Parts: structure tokens; sequence; C-alpha cells
């Protein structure tokens, strides 16, 4: 009765992929800062 | 004499000592400091720079 059954591969269907997310800053700048008094005699 | 014979009330102001101090009772009695400060200018300039 070799008719019984037979043997069945599974696969994972509904794949799916995605890109990854980076954060970033925009633009860099410094400004100054101030200082300073005169001595005195 | 010595500090405790000055009565209270004028310890609390100036006492000079004979004849070490004659000159300031002279200048007191112009009523004049034996210091002067000289005289103030102006404030300083804020002179502020960026570094």
């Amino acid at each position: 009765a070799e008719e019984g059954a037979l043997v069945a591969a599974v696969e994972p269907g509904p794949l799916a992929d995605g890109a990854a997310v980076r954060l970033a800053l925009a633009g860099e700048g410094e400004a100054c800062p101030l200082l300073g008094s005169p001595g005195a005699g | 004499a010595k500090k405790e014979h000055v009565p209270t009330w004028l310890q609390n102001t100036h006492v000079y000592s004979w004849p070490k101090n004659k000159k300031n009772i002279l200048l007191r009695l112009l009523r004049e400091e034996e210091f002067v400060a000289p005289p103030r200018g102006p404030l300083p300039t804020l002179q502020v720079v960026p570094l």
C-alpha cells in the first residue's frame, strides 16, 4: 500500500525585507565665548 | 595712664598718647586726617573680548 502518504518540504512563504534607519545631525558650528577685563596699576 | 582710665563713653572715640601722638592732636584740632585717600578715578573698562 505504497500510496499511503508523501513527503513534504516546508518553506516560509511571505518573506519580507527592509532597510535600517540611521540618525544623523544636520550642520555644525561653534560660536566663540567672551572673556577678559584689564588689570590696573 | 592706661586704657581703663578713659571713661567708657569716650573710649568709643579716638584716644591719643602724649607726647607720642601730639602731632595727631594738632591735626585733629585742625580737623585734618594724618592720612588722606587719593581721589577716585573712573570705573575700569569692561573689556570683554572673544576667545
